């Protein structure tokens, strides 16, 4: 089991922090499904990888 | 056994934000999903059931939505009392299963830890064991790492640590790490060092003490 | 004015047995189905089981199925959980909850504060305090106590409170428990702890 | 009709990174989801089918998972040769629908563009049209902004940007914007400027010239 | 040796007709389902049509149903696509791909290289080059603007006077401007009067001299 560190980087300045636990790919996938819910009111987004992939930044526009 | 996937595991927000906690079920459950809130050392409290009906005494900022296999709990605007851990639960069929829970913490700004090291008390050194303690005060975020060194020797499987809950005032954390060993091993080394790492540190901070030097 | 009082927890050896109690008041016990839910140190919630109003039905989580038996006595308005073949994984806080209304789907509207079931090879015992001083921050180490139910409190020589009290959770080592408390002071004091198996205080010196 | 939704649209990762991309559906497609890789100017290449079956001659670092409505593609370790776009496809029923795609690009350190501006050529002028070109050379990220101003007047609806794909040597980008006017219109103004905003620049940069003075 | 070779594409008049061909080889064409999949310049992949091994089943995407017809002559191991009432939306690189199995749910294991279709009322024409010297109020940067060519399929090359290849180009995607395509190419050099710009195109290759200080 692993923990995915995710910086929820909103356009209007705010940065929310979240952690997803599970198999690397189950958490990462859950991470995106999450950002997919936020985008429904936060706007389309983009992502970049840090820490070999265990950390991901999701910037909304 | 209907599988419950509650996410995120933890979330850091600041008073006033909109919070969204989702719960996904393996198979349909119609609407029989319930949300509970729990605080340190306290019994949980029912928040919403039937996926959307609120329990009396619950502030309208708490709403629920969803049917079938996907549900969402929404806190319109995060309040100080809203910081806690949240759990979803299906009650469609036995066995009842809970979500893994989502811990909603108070986001604050970076803050470096104050470190201290303590030699095992001599009164304890007669009991055979000798624990070396190293405390890290008020820091944020929660991620911190302590690495013990005896005469420059990395140590494994002989240290334990505990992290306090977010402080009521400054929303920071503290950490106690103990390197437990024996007067059999303790008295055979001199340099006892504690190496700390945190996002607030540019390079690892160290605190040590050579035995029989105080 | 609903109330549910769980009782019966305590330190127990692997394999032995324990029966838990939960008193109900503030409602017609007889008409509602009860439940048991537990929570291991530092972990989520886990459904234990349930029993309907006329005990007509019972169900259990595969974890305790076969090993646990739930029961009730409406006459004396109290709920019961019999635990056999106790394991370490059983070490947890046990909660009882009622269901909001008349249905299998009902949510657990009211919970009690639980009882602590500790499964260990050791016998319950009081902590042994040791001072933490430098080589300003003083500390106190509570060594080898069980079950994990300790509390710290400080006092100066002029016996009154010591404000800067900071406490960290317990660590499990060798079937027993250990915890530390730190007291910060600006540039001896008396450490004091409470435990169901004996309260004790120590004297921590200032450098 | 089945709508395919991949995630994220684009991702920036470094060599040797652990990558997992997404793809969800409106309705269940069981296990009949497929993945393809496509590089600039080349046709698509089948990588995985039936959600998790490797096509022959496809590195083992590539993987698949999912069933029903949610799927994933995983690359245990990103290889220099793995940077491209990946399309998920549904084959459960007609119409056979594809996903938008996920473009995976090379992450690297922030580089500021070095700007340049070109006035229209003489022979192009003699033919009635005047086209001004601005060039942001070798920058990273790809997000960039060009503000066209003719005599300090912000322009709109008369320019067209154009960007290269990352470079094989330094993973950077390059963009070209072309403001287009009529010789008649081009000869009624003096200062032609181009203001570039980028993360690598401390302050937006502006490059301009004076009609005829080149 | 599975190989798909599409062809028949080109510039055609909106509202008219065009027939594409996909010559298969390397497998038993007779037993597999074949697919046509297009890609509009810059956009994602779009499924167009499919035909079963025996021609009994045809399926089209809504956007083409009614105008596009798909057929096959197993005898020639050749997939076909008859395009009628061409729309500008139909402009794209057309691909044929076979299905991996004898089952309707199989992925497409092999794609051709593609055939470019250009639905434009304009005529196939070569490009006109224009020098691009940098001006303003590191190292020098020259350029080359090529435009008003059709279809969009050009190539940029740069050589010195001593005909020594210059490799520091970039590669900018063409753009649609006036029923035609335009594109720029630039080169960056360190520290002879001019360099030479060269472009490749189906309707005539052009060359051009670009000045330096």
């Amino acid at each position: 089991e692993v923990t995915i560190k995710v910086n929820l980087i909103f356009a209007d300045g705010k940065i929310q922090t979240a952690e997803f636990k599970g198999t690397f790919e189950e958490a990462t996938a859950e991470a995106y499904r999450y950002a997919d819910l936020l985008a429904k009111v936060n706007g389309e987004y983009t992502a970049d990888l840090e820490d070999g992939g265990n950390h991901m930044n999701i910037k909304f526009a | 056994d209907i599988q419950m996937t509650q996410s995120p595991s933890s979330l850091s927000a600041s008073v006033g934000d909109r919070v969204t906690i989702t719960c996904r079920t393996s198979q349909s459950i119609s609407s029989y999903l319930n949300w509970y809130q729990q605080k340190p050392g306290k019994a949980p409290k029912l928040l919403i059931y039937a996926a959307s009906s609120l329990q009396s005494g619950v502030p309208s900022r708490f709403s629920g939505s969803g049917s079938g296999t996907d549900f969402t709990l929404t806190i319109s605007s995060l309040q100080p009392e809203d910081f806690a851990t949240y759990y979803c639960q299906q009650s469609y069929s036995t066995p009842r299963t809970f979500g893994q829970g989502t811990k909603v913490e108070i986001k604050r700004t970076v803050a470096a830890p104050s470190v201290f090291i303590f030699p095992p008390s001599d009164e304890q050194l007669k009991s055979g064991t000798a624990s070396v303690v190293c405390l890290l005060n008020n820091f944020y975020p929660r991620e911190a790492k302590v690495q013990w060194k005896v005469d420059n020797a990395l140590q494994s499987g002989n240290s334990q640590e505990s992290v306090t809950e977010q402080d009521s005032k400054d929303s920071t954390y503290s950490l106690s790490s103990t390197l437990t060993l024996s007067k059999a091993d303790y008295e055979k080394h001199k340099v006892y060092a504690c190496e700390v790492t945190h996002q607030g540190l540019s390079s690892p901070v160290t605190k040590s003490f050579n035995r029989g030097e105080c | 004015q609903v109330q549910l009082v769980e009782s019966g927890g305590g330190v127990v050896q692997p394999g032995r047995s324990l029966r838990l109690s939960c008193a109900a008041s503030g409602f017609t016990f007889s008409g509602y189905g009860m439940h048991w839910v537990r929570q291991a140190p530092g972990k989520g919630l886990e459904w234990v089981a349930l029993i309907s109003y006329d005990e007509s039905n019972k169900y259990y989580a595969d974890s305790v199925k076969g090993r646990f038996t739930i029961s009730r006595d409406n006459s004396k308005n109290t709920l019961y959980l019999q635990m056999n073949s106790l394991r370490a994984e059983d070490t947890a806080v046990y909660y009882c909850a009622k269901v909001k209304f008349y249905d299998p789907t009902a949510p657990n509207d009211y919970w009690g504060q639980g009882t602590l079931v500790t499964v260990s090879s050791g016998s319950a015992s009081a902590p042994t305090l040791f001072p933490l001083v430098s080589c300003v921050a003083v500390g106190c180490l509570a060594q080898d106590f069980l079950p994990d139910s300790i509390t710290f409190s400080w006092k100066y020589k002029n016996n009154s409170d010591i404000s800067s009290t900071r406490g960290f959770p317990s660590v499990l080592r060798g079937g027993k428990y250990a915890a530390t408390s730190q007291v910060l002071l600006p540039s001896h004091v008396v450490c004091k702890v409470q435990h169901p198996n004996g309260n004790k205080e120590k004297d921590v010196p200032l450098p």
